[PDB]
């Protein structure tokens, strides 16, 4: 009883807590991005918690990718024009070895990264643009449909250890 | 390898890190 | 470049952008001194925006063209949103409802613009009922409506939103 | 009256077509 749309609806709220407490863990390890520090959240929720926990659960694992990714996006430069092209490219190449929530996690992740290496580099106002990328990524190339026969995103508040 | 191919490859790692650690 | 060979993912991509300078630049000319109005809304008072562009200026010019018009209208829509009491729950059907019977005899220009003044309206009517954190789901709601019913391409088939600059008195 | 979903599209619509005669040329 859970459809892709309804997953996709979700994803856009599970990545905007996802971005602001990772935002939150990485500014209490450079500059903040207000548009994260500030950005606005539904009324506590449980898509919002599944976003916060998937970023506070990977924050030892994130921490040692940082120069990692940070880097590769030095490299990468996406721009305003491009930025869509690159992360349809990363992400198909993420799943098709396999789809598993670990995966479905760094697509998120992803999305953080790049979301704030733009921002850093001036480009104001795509964090929609970017929440955008990440939910029609997943609805469009069948991983909204993967989180649906699960139980939704809710499932993903089964992960830890 | 060029730079996007490298970021799939350190997602597949980190995710498959993840869910070696978190799912049960 | 010849018309027609726009896309409709560009054209959606575009209205994402066109959607928050217009929530941006309306919320702004509405807001009045003295207290004599609704508080306003931090969520479109702080709202991002991408550096000044061509869709940037669609957005503000068709909030900025639409005023007078919009403002008319003002009693009669809160009345009717109240009347329709949309919810988290119940937003996407609501609107995806109220969309479609705008378009059923044609699409305009200004009925374009009708649209984006509803996901105004309800993202605005919804934050002061207590819906925090819901401008991003009305995008979504306005952006996926034109593209899966005509609208993108209607849009992208004109040479895409910068064809609306050419609006105006 | 007429349920609020069709009465906020039926304004919507005269607001657009408003609209429309006055700045589409
Ligand atoms: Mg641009
Ligand atoms: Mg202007
Ligand atoms: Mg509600
Ligand atoms: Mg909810
Ligand atoms: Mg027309
Ligand atoms: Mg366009």
């Amino acid at each position: 009883s859970m459809s892709e749309e309804q997953v996709a609806q979700d994803t856009e709220e599970v990545f905007r807590s996802y971005v602001f407490y990772r935002h939150q863990q990485e500014q209490e390890a450079a500059p903040a991005d207000p548009e994260m520090v500030t950005l606005p959240l539904q009324p506590s929720s449980t898509m919002g918690q599944v976003g916060r926990q998937l970023a506070i659960i990977g924050d030892d694992i994130n921490r040692r990718y940082d120069s990692e990714f940070q880097t590769m996006l030095q490299h990468l430069q996406p721009t305003a024009e491009n930025a869509y092209e690159y992360f349809t490219k990363i992400a198909t190449s993420l799943f098709e070895s396999g789809i598993n929530w670990g995966r479905v996690v760094a697509l998120l992740g992803f999305g953080y990264r790049l979301a704030l290496h733009v921002y850093q580099h001036g480009l104001t106002g795509f964090l929609g643009q970017v929440t955008r990328f990440v939910v029609d990524f997943m609805l469009h190339h069948s991983i909204a449909r993967w989180i649906a026969q699960r139980g939704g995103w809710v499932a993903a508040l089964n992960l830890g250890n | 390898m060029r730079p996007e191919i490298r970021i799939a490859q350190e997602l597949r790692r980190x995710g498959d890190e993840f869910n070696a650690t978190y799912a049960r």
